[PDB]
């Protein structure tokens, strides 16, 4: 419970750059553009687009549980998707729509939660009430063939689950 | 009949 | 309206500290998708962050700091164990798998989003992933490993004369205080419980020292605070700093362990109040990076700064939360708002007044005409 | 069988129009127009926002069995459907979709065969396996609150039906 | 390549002709479907008709054989049955209901087309509803009300000298033929079964009258005629046709009951053979208005139009049926194409050519250098 | 510790 000072303590502070120096930074090595704020687009078209985006969704998989489809492209990964297919296409929902039906055909967007198989999931309730949320070793022991960071994803949308119930 | 009903 | 920059990596909800651990990365993951379906994501510029690599990390931290974080693992977690003391790995800091990774986003953030400031590209610009404010040249701390905000300050300082931090994370921003105790240029100030709670730093006769003595604001305070109180001492404080310290750039840590019923915390703020302070600060109309840092009931930790990203956007929500991957996360109830506790304000006016006139002289010291 | 001649049987002929004369006929009154065939429109783009109605529809119909859906949402009423909506609004694919989604919610167009209820359907086989295909007494009796062209459509509409095997 | 007008009235399947009575207007609707999914729809101008009123329904007709159309219903079967044995309907011209509607349909749809061609905006323009030829000036017969053939030929004479009349379908097309009995500027060829058959009339003798003798062609014949046979009679007869009657406008009625295995029709004929005659027609290069007609087999009636529309645009389509709201009607195979049976072609070398010969002396007889 | 893990 105490401030230090000292070379190695404190920051080194940047000098303000002269009017004719710069500053040499590349944005691009930074960072990438998911979203542009100003589209020439409305609140009700990209609102319509996202209706669009759902449907297609549910569509999709039912070319290999109505309502239960329709809730699964209904989630946020799809929308995600969605707000990125209109941004890459310039926003033009013309376009952006050739982008959800390739070639005549659908995409799929599945959330680990959605992807996981029967028996992985499975896999899982008895990994999780064998080593609480010790996720390392629930991969190692139950699921090592799935990625740390997806088994992370899955459990907190699991824990949402309606057949799900460690509350009273 | 015309044809065949 | 002012116009606001948004920075997130999908990845970083998923980076995970550690069984029993109450720093949930995942917090930043459900405000995102609030945000997208509260319809905020759509009126504000979207980014996702490259990873800031050792290069610019090591513009503040050590270079054998930075270089014993891109190497430790688990894997060589006992052969390290010499250095891991030095560094303050363990107990409250884990090692956890994907560490650096994490470190490289919450810094990138911030850094990238500095840089939108400088290069005058935005107004406001928000990272809550950032905010990670423990942290030290050459060791991690309070479950932070870089300090995202001293290197974020550190680009300002390219443009801006004068940068401010305000810190209303119910823990003091020693991190950022140290870093910048000796310098005149960063004036830091913050709002934070004192007595027997972490990190034992910050009472009102900690000042600064040097060139920097009088240019570190600090304002100690004890348990169960209202939104009441908490307007009526922030305030009158932040005008007299404006009016004084007369900065360029402000740095906002919008901490939300402040927030009642937090984990960690014992203050009494609903997000209302804790939000009335992002309004207070954005009203001074400067470019304006708004970071996150603590916050462990991650309910209300989303519910905060999704309304706060509202505020930033001065647009109306409702209370009605919408629908979400992780809507069943919050309660019976399903709403935006929290309401304070029964909890005990131990914060006096009489305490207050004390504190608020002894730091109003320091801040008289400052040249002004 | 025997062909007549006479002012009661030939036709008189309508003599050729002068230079100067015009015909006189309206063409409004004679048609009204369902699709251009030259379109600023691909093939590709035509296929595609046909997919888009069809997902449409069984998102539609999801919101109050998803390969039933979506097979009841791919039928041609829905297909016709969806190459007037481009028809009407110009054959532009952006506005069309709007069409589809009026106000964030989906159409549904549903031919008599999926209209009718359990019940209406159950009252049909009984008529029909009763009264063969005379489908005015079909009406008058078993489903007078039909009218007669709806009761055609759906006739022929149900002998594709699959638990329909009259043959062996 | 050509440009085509298809015209189609959704009501048209609906309408129903009576319990055990061949006729089913049905079938065009499954033709429409086809075209939809066949993607042909897509490649011509498609137009619903408006309905034809009394008006020009009588600039051939009775202006009381009409007006007793427009009246009659099976409410009020047993007040009209005086005027309905003078008028033919009964036996096998059934009352029904929107009968009077079902004719609008037929009619408007060819007389909005030939305007079409005479305005010069199409080349080609089809109308499957239509082609019904046994209809007389004063009464119905042979499942034909209304004849809009006749009409739709009226209009045309307004802008072309010469209308060419070809009738493919099995039976006698004598309601065209004795509308235009006495005339010489529309020439009516037939190519029909004859001997105790429909409707009784066409022989090798039957050449006109008046101003329009040696301007009625037929082509009487016997069961079971091949493709190679009726080509290798059509296209010498019809190019002499052309080469003497030199028309600027032809209407081709597609009869479909001259196909084989039709229920009535005793002739047998591929889609390939029959579209081989409209294919030859279509080569002359003259505004051509594409009629439907009989057809009792609706399976092939289908398949038929279905082609014979894709002929009129050289699009090529596979013998793959394509999914429709109708594709389990199409037998195990759904396939477009039928192959002829193994029936007996009565139609010997000999008795073709004697015909032959007598109709190219007939055909000799009009003017020419 | 640091905080309270
Ligand atoms: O999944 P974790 O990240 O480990 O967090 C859980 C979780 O807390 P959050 O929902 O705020 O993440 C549990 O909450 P529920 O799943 O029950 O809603 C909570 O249980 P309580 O809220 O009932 O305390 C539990 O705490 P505990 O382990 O004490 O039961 C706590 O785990 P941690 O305490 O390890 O964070
Ligand atoms: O429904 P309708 O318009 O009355 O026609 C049907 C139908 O013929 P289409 O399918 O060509 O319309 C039947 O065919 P399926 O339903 O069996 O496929 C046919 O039966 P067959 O093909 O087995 O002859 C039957 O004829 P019938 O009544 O002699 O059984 C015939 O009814 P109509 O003879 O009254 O036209
Ligand atoms: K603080
Ligand atoms: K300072
Ligand atoms: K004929
Ligand atoms: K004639
Ligand atoms: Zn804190
Ligand atoms: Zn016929």
């Amino acid at each position: 419970g105490e401030i230090r000072v000292g070379n190695r303590y404190q920051a080194d502070i940047t000098d303000l750059l002269k009017e004719g120096e710069e500053d040499g930074r590349d944005q691009s090595r930074l960072e990438t553009q998911v979203w542009e704020a100003h589209n020439p687009l409305t609140d009700k078209q990209i609102d319509q687009f996202l209706v669009v985006a759902r449907s297609v969704g549910t569509f999709a998989r039912a070319l290999d549980s109505l309502h239960m489809s329709a809730a699964a492209a209904s989630r946020d990964i799809t929308l995600f998707h969605a707000m990125d297919t209109l941004h890459k296409n310039i926003y033009d929902i013309s376009k952006a729509i050739s982008a959800l039906v390739p070639q005549g055909g659908p995409v799929l967007c599945r959330d680990e939660m959605e992807e996981w198989s029967a028996s992985e999931a499975n896999l899982f309730e008895e990994a999780l009430e064998k080593y609480g949320k010790d996720f390392t070793d629930i991969q190692q022991d139950f699921l090592p063939w799935k990625s740390l960071t997806s088994i992370i994803e899955y459990y907190y949308m699991w824990k949402t689950t309606d057949r799900y119930v460690q509350q009273k | 009949g015309a044809x065949r009903h | 309206r002012r116009k606001v920059c948004y920075y997130y990596d999908g990845d970083v909800g998923n980076y995970y500290y550690g069984q029993g651990h109450p720093m949930k990365p995942h917090r930043i993951r459900m405000t995102h998708n609030l945000l997208l379906n509260y319809g905020l994501y759509r009126k504000m510029e979207i980014y996702r962050p490259h990873k800031a690599n050792a290069e610019e990390m090591t513009k503040y931290h050590s270079d054998d700091y930075i270089k014993f974080l891109r190497s430790i693992r688990p894997d060589n977690m006992s052969e390290y164990s010499k250095q891991m003391q030095r560094f303050n790995v363990g107990e409250d800091c884990p090692v956890f798998d994907g560490l650096f990774e994490f470190c490289q986003l919450s810094t990138g953030g911030s850094v990238a989003s500095a840089v939108k400031l400088n290069k005058q590209q935005t107004d406001i610009a928000v990272n809550w992933a950032g905010g990670l404010h423990h942290a030290k040249k050459s060791e991690a701390s309070g479950f932070c490993y870089v300090n995202d905000i001293v290197l974020a300050i550190l680009e300002l300082l390219k443009y801006h004369q004068r940068v401010l931090y305000i810190d209303i994370d119910i823990h003091h921003g020693d991190g950022v205080e140290e870093a910048f105790y000796t310098t005149d240029r960063v004036m830091t100030v913050s709002f934070h419980k004192y007595g027997e709670y972490f990190p034992g730093t910050g009472d009102l006769r900690d000042i600064g020292a040097g060139k920097g003595k009088y240019y570190a604001v600090n304002y100690p305070l004890r348990d169960g605070i209202d939104d009441e109180s908490y307007e009526a001492i922030f305030k009158p404080v932040m005008s007299k700093v404006m009016e004084m310290f007369q900065p360029s750039a402000v740095v906002l840590q919008c901490g939300s362990d402040s927030l009642s019923g937090d984990r960690l915390g014992c203050f009494n703020l609903t997000i209302k109040g804790h939000a009335k302070c992002v309004e207070f600060v954005k009203s001074f109309n400067l470019p304006m990076l708004m970071l996150g840092g603590g916050g462990y009931t991650i309910r209300n930790v989303a519910r905060c700064w999704t309304y706060e990203t509202a505020v930033a956007l001065d647009t109306e929500i409702p209370n009605e939360l919408p629908y979400n991957d992780y809507f069943e996360y919050f309660g019976p109830d399903f709403k935006l708002h929290i309401s304070p506790s029964n909890m005990t304000n131990q914060n006096t006016n009489e305490y207050l007044e004390k504190i608020k006139q002894r730091l109003f002289e320091n801040l008289r010291m400052l040249p002004h005409a």
